[PDB]
């Protein structure tokens, strides 16, 4: 037993916990999301085929670190699956051929919200696996761990729907004009969903978004969202109906709107938040 | 916030 990473990388056998850097692709599915597809990501072979048999189980044990360590599981090991942190040791899998094969596993989360996210940078721990290797011929039979780290910065979806952006960035053209916000959301099943604004604002009516550019500053002026013309204040929650599998617009877009006072010359910034809810 | 929206804009002089 031998392993290696997509990119040809080996990995220190048995012994000491190795550290092994993954790509990895979360996504929702229905009733759990993928954290990571290790099946495409570390591929293990057999150097002594025509004499030994070698044998690799997933232990109890097994679960989330870093930020993902209070979430919970599934874990789908050889076609099945069992739940994540694991509670007893999985079936095995054999190797047998000098021909690098998958390590058949994949890691998903129960969700927990409705479209929420957990950044992982790249360096970042995702799992601590354990495990069994055994073979055909002997009594050798000895546990090790791979700390599995995440070698792409990713979002893993905590919830049943996910967005097309988590950080998205829109300019206005100059004022007085408006810009339409490419954003929107889709579930693994239809759920029913509203939306929410966060942020600073300006106004009596708590639907102007403060101007926060650092530099010359404009003044007199903030930006207000709408949707099909009508206004949308913060932390009041607009619905989005039942969302499917195919993509929802949020119906968002950017305006300039006056806050009082002469409206000054400068540059215009505003950071806004969307938090989406099950209704 | 699930999403943050950065929304840039100028008052030209």
């Amino acid at each position: 037993f031998a392993c290696k990473t997509a990119n040809g990388t080996a990995i220190p056998i048995g012994g000491g916990s190795a550290n092994v850097y993954v790509n990895l692709a979360p996504v929702v599915n229905v009733g759990q999301n993928l954290v990571v597809d290790l099946s495409t990501q570390i591929f293990c072979h057999n150097d002594y085929p025509e004499t030994i048999t070698d044998y690799v189980t997933l232990q109890r044990g097994s679960a989330y670190g870093g930020v993902l360590s209070n979430f919970s599981g599934t874990v789908k090991y050889s076609g099945s699956s069992y739940p994540f942190p694991t509670t007893s040791e999985t079936p095995r899998v054999v190797y047998n051929s000098r021909t690098d094969k998958p390590w058949p596993v994949a890691l998903y989360l129960t969700p927990v919200s409705s479209a929420g996210g957990v950044a992982i940078k790249a360096g970042s721990l995702i799992a601590v696996l354990i495990l069994r290797q055994t073979n055909n011929y002997n009594s050798d039979d000895f546990q090790f761990v791979w700390n599995i780290y995440a070698n792409n910065d990713v979002v893993v979806p905590t919830g049943g729907c996910d967005v097309s952006a988590r950080d998205v960035t829109v300019t206005l053209p100059d004022y007085p004009g408006s810009v339409p916000i490419p954003l929107t959301v889709y579930c693994a099943k239809s759920q029913n969903l509203g939306y929410y604004l966060s942020g600073t604002t300006a106004d009596a009516g708590n639907s102007i978004f403060t101007n926060t550019a650092s530099f010359s500053p404009a003044q007199g002026v903030g930006v207000q969202l709408t949707r099909n013309g009508t206004i949308i204040p913060a932390n009041n929650t607009v619905s989005l109906g039942a969302v499917g599998t195919s993509a929802v617009s949020l119906g968002l877009t950017a305006n300039y709107a006056r806050t009082g006072g002469q409206v000054t010359a400068g540059n215009v910034q505003s950071i806004i938040g969307v938090t989406f809810v099950y209704q | 916030a699930d999403v943050t929206i950065t929304v840039n804009g100028k008052v030209v002089a």
